[PDB]
């Protein structure tokens, strides 16, 4: 609520998309962006240094390098602290390969300490492809040799045309004889190819066609010849007419040709190829389709004609078995499209990569770079652009990435990867909802209680589709544990706005008002016809966030030339220098920095001197108003608990007006203050952090006609500090969540009878109906079931007042629907901390009704368990009971009940996957034994790092025969040891019929071990790894007399049951089995 | 039936009081010790009192249905629904539909002409003929269109490299022109030949980013009447293709950022400006395809309906079907797009203003019982069949006049809804007794309105004075109550209950036993704000969309439900839009227990049983494996490896859906023996 719109700065620069993308830099600018600024010939970018000083924009003197070309940089930026550093992007940069074109990314690293870096540091280099060509040469001596001159100088002509070393040739002479004239490994070696077509002579002879073809596929091609591994393979077959007295077939050839993947052209001369069986003869020759790959020449004249296009159609070379598909790898992948710092190194974001999978390059310090991605297993990746939106999540040590996904199946979807060992692999996932609803678009790590870890995620969605408004953001807690990532609430902006474009820009903000939770900021560009609106959210207590907006901010309000206002959003920074964040905003040609104000905490104390109106005074003297007399209030006012972000001057020095009032909204004011005539007083005076405390005098009529309702005196109040002293510093304010408005009770004395004393005798006594043992995080709710009763006076404003630790607090319970003789009583009651170390006092006054000397009154009072209470093993309550008439006695009628307390756990254990099932043997060796392994996986899923104990169950000895044999329990990380053994006789039983039915062997009829492994501090989210492993004897199951016994291990979780309870229902995943089979 | 008393000043008051809230104007009802606000109860309770039932002020909300003259239809009806709306109290009335004329149809095709669609682009360049004899089964006189679409035409979406930009098809060709996002192919027009004349005429076309960016067609088709031209009837749009499809924010990847303007900006029928905006979002386009009553078909390849079917929930006007390489049934698509089209009735309404809510019910003619959903849609919906939308408007405040528009969903009948509010109640006026009061004041409907100074029953008190106290004997609830309650400066027998200054703090009762404040709260606030709910003595009474004690709860249940729309898989149920998982399965949805013991071993006889046709489970199978169903395709769930009957390692992959112990199964042909 506190985001300043009225002391604001303005950036506005018209550079082509200036502000399109902007971020906080070194606690000292704002960097801007300009995508679309044209700095020089052929060169898109442009990026601005502006400082809150001056008023005024920069642009930055960047040295440009021109192998990229319109990267359009600014488009992508990011910023970090450790030092400062400053990460730019371009990521169109566009990159030419001849024929095609691509956008490779190029962005800049820069330092105050430091030179410009660039990352990738190699320029992406072309692709290249490696090409193996065989020419086939009819040699027979139908051909003049002035023809075949003709032809090698054909074959010298189109090699000439294919530079290497991605082409490689290689050339056989064929007819009656085949002539290798030289092989791949020549054609690559020599330094003037060509020269072996020189040394070449014509064979004469027939024509054997099939066999020269089967001649070359398995030598040629083979990579003893120089032909290369993965390489395009084509075969150039040129011939003046039919095979004859060719001893094979083209049918019985052809197959290894297309199995070993060569394409097959064919080159006919003559017109003995016009005809029909000529042409279906150069079909078998050439491959399918027989057009491409087929070319008939007239002499050996027109065969120069076509050699161009020849060429053109080889180097239209694709894949060609599965639909020639648009399959690419790392051409496009636009590397720093989504950037964003870690403590290992820059990560940039490939979005085409692989095509348009996606990815991410992290950059280690000064070595090798690394790519994450998911596998090639992942086949539904395509296409969906994981990369687009690239954060870092941090928890107590271990770094992860969280990459975006727009396109996912055209949803949406966002991936959580980390390390394991030293690999990159998907930690979870998490998918959109809405299709098109553009999941993933938006990243953005929130640490709620700044405890330095991230606590969850948003993920934006800006196009979200529901008929009012459009967008929202998911907010993701983190899983910790390979377990299922979920996402618990939705954001959405204020609608009639339904493309307002809200989840597109996300930014932390951090404790804004002191509270110690996170508060962030929602970008929503689109709204009020792209006008444009910021959205400000606080962070709930626990790992969630606020349903709702405190401060929406359109653009619109802000100026009458704003479009775009929130397309982006960089939050976290003291850019102005005074003492405060700053919060970063884009828009369609400015860039503007608003500030939090500060959130003052006031604290009010109330009293009267004396307690109450003795009768002495309230009671006539038949003169009207006669000496009237002298009551003194006395409040303090302090501001204190949340200085917080505050300290020194400015947290001191703050003017409030005041403003008391006496008997408030009602008729008949029964006060008025001494120092003026009025029932009310205004006055101006000065806090700092020890309280400011005043008398103010009361003067009460001497006739007053009700002496019953307490004479209440109320506080308006408000800071008028608007000089302090420091920064021109702004406006400060009260937390608008808080309270301004605050009262006092002056009760008077009673009359009990004309000769009587007046004693008021109240007592008290509360329970807990149904409750068993209390456990912190599963109940929520305490109900508090409070007798009171009176053997007294008559009780007015009968007050009872608890005491109970900070960990809860009173909550208002309705009930209703004629249910019950039951609390339907109405009542108020007030929490307050008071005394030394973590108590509070809640107190509740019974209103409208007198507690009548003779009756008793039970009602009911719900108190709000947090689930992260720390109330240490024992809880303690206590109840006060009381008149408004201020007890007047010794002896305390206070009734206290003090409980044990548990605390929720979440443990589970698993069965793993990798266990030998089903062992074997037959019916000879039965004295040999076998190596078994069963292996159990426990995870704290819980919230609190507690002890507990493993322990294993292994069927060791059946009737004295060996069944396991030297078990060992196999902790291998975190190699602590500690395991514990010890043989157990089994239960005595008629083991024949019992293995009869259900023939599974356990520790009910095995003699068994019992392993213990202590874990001294299973810290939460900790997995960890047990292996039961030993030989397992056959020689038991002949005793049993059945073919398909079954053996079976038992794990159980166990910890200190007086403290921890694990979480209900929930409670059978502590316990678990994996089995391995026999048969004989 | 029920009736919580609000400030009750008047008539007026005891009707905002509540639906069964009603006043009794008999004079002197009002009991010398029973003051003015018993006059506000139920109806049974005025009427046991002793209030004559001529004289108990009920406005009762009701439905006016002025039909439109007369000619033309019979299709929709009413055409025009006056309300006089009562807050709280359902104004219900009816509304008919029986579409039996046949009308005039539009049919545009969009072509996707890329290098993949040579074998559909010679086929329907040669079907004009079958097209319109088809059309003219059911209407008269069909009318063919077409425009074509492939990408935005600047990189990463198709190559711009000069000779590429040249010859953009594969290098294997000409008889290809250069990229385009979308050509414009003339009118719709009454000529089969006109077709040939421009269909046949233009070349195919090629990208590089593989999906279309076809939607930038759909936007720029929606703009352009003036250079294409739809008559008002029915408007259809084929998208064709074997591929997918660009939206918004995708064209980020060109360094182009601003989002769809919707203008046709169209030059010499090409959209030029194509590469200057993004792409629309999916759902910019079901709304623009809304307002302006198109329906779009699907006819895609067989390995995109499953992401095409997924169109049809955000625009229900569309059809989706699957089809083959050859486009060799788009005919027989798109008579099933029609069949099952016209066979789906929905019924939505314009921007309702927050202070109001409609709900239908919807009768479908073929026997489903159906009522209390914010749609009117019912399916296989024939031919001449009437069927029922149970129209039903309730309101909060006591709203302002205002007008809003009822329509189907594929049409553009419209049935204008007018909506009056029922507060003031009808009574007598200053003119009659300005005695009673005693001149400080006037009447309505029995008890006495008094001016600014004045109070009491009869006016006759003044607000500077006195009280009594035998009269204080009834200014209090009974005997060991305080008078007034506190909070209550007493006159006359009556409260006057106390003024605090504060956010919505009104105290308010005939003892000023209740306030505005002193419900339960959610999130921070009071009833969980104003928004969600209000607070009146004690108990917050939530607004439509809310509930609970708090309103902390919202009445959908969509957030319980998946895309399947069953509550919280078949583990769990429902409880605000919150699953409550049984056993180890985790949010949302309760689809997963990762966790459980994964029960492979126990499916080892059913997947040999089902694909290998062995095991123990012969003869035994489909009983022995009732939860589990075989599927042709692989499947995304739960690695499994086992030995079956003889030792081979049979490789499957098992899919829980929703229920307790349910499956697919994918298992590999292959089985892995030694
Ligand atoms: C996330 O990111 C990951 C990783 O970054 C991506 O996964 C990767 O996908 C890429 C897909 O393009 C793969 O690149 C291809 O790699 C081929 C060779 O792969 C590389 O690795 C070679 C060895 O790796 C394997 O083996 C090691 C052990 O040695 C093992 O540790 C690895 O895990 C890997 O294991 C494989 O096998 C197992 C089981 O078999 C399987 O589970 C795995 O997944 C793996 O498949 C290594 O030797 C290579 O290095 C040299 O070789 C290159 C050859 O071109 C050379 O250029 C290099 O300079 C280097 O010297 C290589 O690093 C490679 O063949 C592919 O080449 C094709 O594509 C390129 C373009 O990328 C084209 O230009 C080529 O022309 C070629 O296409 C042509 O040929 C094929 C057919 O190939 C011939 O063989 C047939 C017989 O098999 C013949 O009949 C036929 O006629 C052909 O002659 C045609 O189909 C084409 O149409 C065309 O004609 C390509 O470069 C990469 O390996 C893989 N990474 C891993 C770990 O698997 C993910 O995709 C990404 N995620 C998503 C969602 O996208
Ligand atoms: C990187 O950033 C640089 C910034 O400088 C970009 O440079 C701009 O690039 C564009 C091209 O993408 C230039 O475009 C221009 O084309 C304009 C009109 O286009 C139309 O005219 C063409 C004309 O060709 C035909 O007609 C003439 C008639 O004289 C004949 O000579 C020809 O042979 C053709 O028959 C048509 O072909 C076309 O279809 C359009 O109708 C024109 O106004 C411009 O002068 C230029 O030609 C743009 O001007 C460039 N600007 C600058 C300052 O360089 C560059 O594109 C970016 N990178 C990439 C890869 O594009
Ligand atoms: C139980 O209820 C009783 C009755 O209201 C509470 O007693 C009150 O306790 C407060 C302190 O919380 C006393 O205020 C004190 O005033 C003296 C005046 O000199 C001051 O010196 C102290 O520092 C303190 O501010 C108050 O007088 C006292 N009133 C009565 C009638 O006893 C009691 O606090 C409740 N229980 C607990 C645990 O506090
Ligand atoms: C620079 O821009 C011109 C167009 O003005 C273009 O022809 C040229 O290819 C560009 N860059 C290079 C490296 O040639
Ligand atoms: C012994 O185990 C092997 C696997 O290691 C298994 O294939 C075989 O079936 C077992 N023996 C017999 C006789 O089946
Ligand atoms: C234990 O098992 C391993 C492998 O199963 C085998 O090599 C070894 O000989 C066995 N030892 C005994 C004592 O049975
Ligand atoms: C048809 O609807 C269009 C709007 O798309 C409108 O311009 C036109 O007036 C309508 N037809 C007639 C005959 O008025
Ligand atoms: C068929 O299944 C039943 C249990 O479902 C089992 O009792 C019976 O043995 C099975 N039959 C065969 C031939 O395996
Ligand atoms: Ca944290
Ligand atoms: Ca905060
Ligand atoms: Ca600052
Ligand atoms: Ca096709
Ligand atoms: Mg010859």
């Amino acid at each position: 609520f506190n985001l300043d719109t009225e002391e604001l700065t303005a950036f506005r620069v018209d550079s082509a998309g200036f502000g399109d993308s902007v971020v906080q830099y070194a606690n000292s600018w704002v960097v801007v962006g300009a995508p679309q600024k044209i700095t020089a010939a052929n060169q898109t970018g442009g990026l601005y240094q502006c400082g809150y000083s001056t008023g005024a924009c920069e642009p930055i003197g960047l040295q440009v390098p021109p192998e990229a070309v319109n990267m359009s940089l600014g488009l992508s930026l990011a910023s970090t602290t450790s030092p400062s550093q400053l990460l730019a992007c371009g990521p169109t940069v566009h990159h030419e390969c001849g024929r095609n074109m691509y956008l490779t990314g190029l962005c800049f690293l820069l330092g105050p300490t430091q030179l410009t870096q660039r990352l990738p540091v190699s320029r992406q280099e072309c692709p290249r492809q490696e090409q193996d060509i065989v020419f086939l040469i009819d040699g027979s001596g139908s051909i003049s040799s002035r023809n075949f001159a003709t032809m090698m100088n054909f074959v010298r002509a189109v090699i000439s045309q294919f530079q290497r070393p991605s082409t490689q040739f290689s050339l056989m002479q064929f007819s009656n004889k085949f002539q290798t004239h030289f092989t791949f490994e020549e054609f690559r070696r020599s330094s003037n190819p060509l020269s072996l077509l020189a040394s070449v002579h014509q064979l004469q002879g027939f024509t054997y066609t099939a066999t020269a073809i089967q001649n070359v596929v398995h030598r040629l091609f083979h990579a003893s010849y120089g032909a290369r591994r993965d390489a395009a393979k084509i075969l150039i077959v040129i011939t003046d007419g039919k095979k004859e007295g060719d001893s094979l077939d083209y049918k019985d050839v052809i197959p290894m040709a297309d199995a070993a993947g060569i394409i097959r052209y064919a080159i006919g001369v003559g017109l003995a190829f016009q005809n029909r069986n000529s042409w279906k003869e150069l079909n078998d020759i050439a491959s399918k389709p027989s057009q491409e790959h087929i070319f008939k020449v007239e002499d050996f004249d027109a065969l120069k004609d076509i050699q161009n296009q020849l060429k053109e159609k080889i180097f239209a070379i694709e894949g060609t078995e599965t639909t020639s598909s648009s399959s690419f790898e790392l051409e496009m992948a636009q590397e720093g499209f989504s950037a964003v710092f870690t403590p290992d190194g820059p990560v940039l974001g490939a979005v085409g990569s692989f095509t348009w999978s996606g990815g991410a390059f992290l950059y280690p310090p000064n070595m090798s770079p690394t790519f994450i991605n998911m596998s090639q297993e992942n086949v539904d990746m395509r296409d969906s652009y994981l990369g687009y939106s690239t954060e870092l999540a941090l928890w107590k040590g271990v770094q992860s990435l969280v990459l975006g996904a727009p396109r996912y199946q055209h949803t949406g979807k966002a991936v959580i990867f980390t390390q394991v060992s030293r690999q990159w692999r998907m930690k979870a996932e998490v998918t959109g909802t809405q299709i098109g609803s553009y999941f993933g678009a938006s990243l953005c790590s929130v640490d709620v209680d700044s405890d330095g870890s991230t606590d969850l995620v948003l993920i934006g969605a800006p196009h979200y589709y529901e008929q009012t408004r459009g967008g929202q953001v998911s907010v993701c807690p983190l899983p910790r544990g390979w377990r299922r990532w979920w996402c618990d609430a939705v954001l959405y902006g204020e609608q009639g706005h339904p493309w307002g474009r809200f989840g597109a820009a996300l930014t932390v903000l951090g404790d804004v008002n002191g509270d110690k939770l996170t508060d962030v900021v929602i970008g929503a560009p689109g709204e009020e016809e792209n006008r444009g609106a910021v959205y400000l959210f606080h962070g709930v207590l626990g790992p969630s966030i606020s349903p709702s907006h405190s401060q929406r901010i359109a653009g619109s309000q802000l100026s009458s030339r704003l479009q775009y206002f929130g397309q982006a959003l960089s939050g976290g920074q003291d850019l102005t220098q005074d003492g405060l964040v700053d919060l970063a905003v884009g828009a369609r040609g400015q860039v503007l920095l608003l500030r939090t104000r500060p959130v003052l905490w006031v604290g009010v104390s109330m009293q009267f001197i004396p307690a109450e109106i003795p009768r002495s005074a309230f009671e006539c003297r038949e003169q009207v108003v006669s000496e009237q007399t002298l009551v003194q209030s006395n409040i303090c006012l302090y501001i204190d608990k949340r200085s917080k972000n505050l300290l020194g001057s400015r947290d001191l020095q703050s003017s409030v007006t005041l403003d008391l009032a006496l008997d408030p909204g009602r008729l008949s004011p029964r006060a008025t203050f001494q120092e003026t005539k009025n029932r009310s007083l205004s006055r101006v005076r000065v806090l700092g952090l020890k309280a400011h405390c005043e008398n103010f005098n009361l003067l009460l009529p001497s006739c007053v006609e009700d002496s019953v309702t307490p004479i209440t005196l109320r506080l308006n109040f408000t800071l008028v500090g608007k000089p302090l002293l420091a920064f021109r510093n702004l406006r400060p304010m009260l937390a608008a969540d808080a309270q301004r408005y605050f009262t006092a009770s002056l009760p008077f004395e009673k009359n009990c009878g004309a000769d009587h004393i007046c004693q008021d005798n109240l007592g008290i006594s509360f329970s807990f109906p149904g409750l068993k043992s209390l456990l912190v995080g599963s109940n929520l709710e305490l109900n508090a079931e409070v007798m009171v009763w009176n053997d007294g006076e008559d009780s007015y404003g009968t007050t009872i007042t608890f005491s109970h630790p900070a960990g809860l607090s009173y909550r208002y319970v309705a009930e209703g629907q004629k249910q019950g003789q039951l609390r339907s009583l109405h009542l108020t009651c007030d929490s307050a901390p008071v005394g030394s170390q973590g108590t509070w006092s809640t107190s509740c006054r019974i209103n409208h009704l007198i507690f009548r000397g003779g009756a008793q009154i039970t009602f009911l009072a719900t108190f709000d368990v947090s689930p992260k209470a720390v109330l240490g093993d024992r809880l303690l309550l206590t109840a006060n009971v009381s008149s408004e008439n201020n007890t007047p006695r010794t002896s305390k009628t206070t009734f206290q009940l003090e409980l044990p307390v548990k605390y929720a756990v979440y443990t589970v254990v698993s069965s793993h996957e990798q266990f030998t099932k089903y062992l074997n043997f037959s019916e000879s060796e039965e004295k040999e034994s076998h190596v078994a392994m069963h292996r159990y996986q426990v995870n704290n899923l819980g919230q609190r790092d507690l002890p507990v104990s493993i322990n294993f169950w292994v069927p060791v000895e059946l009737n004295q025969e060996a069944v396991w044999m030297d078990v060992e329990v196999s902790h291998p990380q975190n190699p602590s040891l500690r395991c514990s053994s010890e043989k157990i006789a089994p239960p005595a039983s008629d083991f024949l019929a019992h293995i009869q039915k259900n023939p599974v062997l356990d520790c009910s009829i095995a003699g068994c071990l019992r392993f213990r492994c202590d874990v001294p501090s299973f810290s939460v989210q900790e997995e960890l790894d047990f292996t039961l492993k030993g030989n397992l004897s056959f020689g038991w199951v002949r005793q049993i007399l059945q073919k398909k016994v079954s053996v079976v291990s038992v794990a159980e979780i166990t910890f200190d049951t007086s403290v921890y309870s694990q979480l209900p229902g929930q409670e059978a995943f502590m316990r678990a089995q994996t089995t391995t089979v026999l048969e004989k | 039936q029920e009736c919580t008393k609000f400030k009750v000043s008047s008539c007026r008051e005891c009707i905002e009081s509540g639906p069964g809230c009603t006043w009794c104007q008999k004079l002197n009802f009002t009991g010398p010790g029973d003051p003015d606000s018993i006059r506000c109860d139920t109806r049974p309770q005025l009427l046991m009192r002793g209030c004559a039932a001529d004289d108990i002020m009920d406005p009762t909300s009701l439905a006016e249905t002025q039909e439109d003259h007369n000619g033309g239809q019979k299709q929709l009806s009413p055409q025009k629904v006056t309300l006089y709306l009562r807050p709280g109290q359902a104004a219900a009335f009816n509304v008919t539909f029986r579409r039996a004329k046949g009308y005039p149809i539009d049919l545009y095709y969009l072509m996707d002409l890329s290098y993949s669609m040579l074998d559909d682009l010679r086929n329907v360049k040669k079907l004009g003929g079958d097209l319109l004899r088809a059309l003219n089964e059911i209407t008269e006189s069909g009318r063919i269109g077409f425009g074509s679409f492939v990408d935005k035409t600047v990189l990463p979406f198709v190559n711009t490299h000069p000779d590429k930009l040249r010859n953009p098809c594969p290098n294997k060709e000409k008889e290809c022109q250069p990229p385009f996002a979308f050509r414009h192919v003339l009118k719709l027009t009454n000529n089969s030949n006109q077709f040939q004349t421009e269909v046949g005429k233009q070349l195919i076309s090629g990208n590089l980013d593989a999906p279309e960016g076809g939607l930038d067609a759909m936007m720029q088709v929606a703009a352009c009447p003036e250079e294409i031209g739809w008559r008002n009837v029915t408007r259809l749009l084929v998208f064709a293709t074997d591929d997918g499809f660009h939206f918004a924010g995708d064209g980020k990847l060109g360094a182009i950022l601003t989002p769809n303007d919707g203008r046709c900006h169209l030059e010499d029928n090409l959209y030029k400006r194509s590469n200057e905006f993004d792409y629309p979002s999916v759902g910019q386009l079901a709304h623009k395809l809304a307002e302006n009553n198109i329906q779009p078909i699907f006819a895609v390849t067989s390995r995109m309906v499953k992401t095409y079917e997924k169109l049809t929930e955000i625009i229900p006007k569309s059809a989706v079907g699957e089809l083959s390489e050859d486009s060799s049934n788009v005919v027989q698509l798109i008579k099933n797009a029609y069949n099952k089209l016209s066979s789906r009735v929905f019924l939505d309404h314009n921007a309702l203003p927050d202070t109001l809510k409609v709900t239908y019910d919807s009768f479908c003619s073929n026997g489903v019982t159906h009522r209390n959903q914010p749609r009117g849609d019912c399916d296989g919906v024939q031919i001449n069949v009437p069927i029922t939308f149970q129209v039903k408007v309730t309101a909060t405040e006591c709203i302002q006049e205002q007008s809003f528009v009822i329509r189907a969903l594929g049409f553009t009948d419209i049935v204008t809804v007018q909506v009056l509010p029922q507060c003031e109640c009808r009574c007598r006026d200053q003119s009659r007794d300005r005695s009673l009061c005693h001149g400080k004041g006037f009447l309505e409907c029995g008890i006495c309105r008094c001016d600014t100074g004045y109070i009491g029953k009869n006016c006759e008190c003044q607000t500077q004075g006195r009280s009594s106290q035998e009269l204080e004997g009834s200014c209090r609830k009974d005997n060991n109550s305080i008078i007034c309650s506190g909070l209550g400066d007493c006159v006359c027998g009556q409260c006057l209950c106390h003024t605090s200054d504060v956010p919505g703090k009104l105290i308010y009762g005939q003892y000023c036993e209740c306030d505005t404040i002193n419900c339960e709260r959610y999130n921070g606030q009071v009833c969980g704000g104003p928004g969600r709910g209000l607070c009146f003595c004690g108990k917050c009474r939530c607004h439509p969309g809310f509930e609970g004690s708090a309103c902390q709860c919202e009445r959908t249940t969509e957030g319980c439900l998946n895309p399947r729309r069953v509550e919280c898989s078949g583990r769990g149920r429902c409880r605000c839009n919150v699953c409550e998982c049984h056993s180890g399965y985790q949010l949302p949805l309760c689809q997963e227990c990762p966790g459980c013991p994964s029960p492979c071993g126990k499916y080892i006889s059913c997947a040999e049983c089902l694909k290998f046709e062995k095991g123990p489970f012969g003869k035994n199978c489909s009983a022995a494996c009732p939860g589990l169903q075989l599927s042709n395709n692989p499947v995304k769930g739960r690695t499994c490896k086992e030995r079956d009957s003889e030792g081979c390692w049979v490789a499957y992959t098992l899919e829980q859906q929703d229920g307790m112990d349910r499956y697919l199964i994918y298992v590999d042909e292959s089985r892995e023996c030694v």
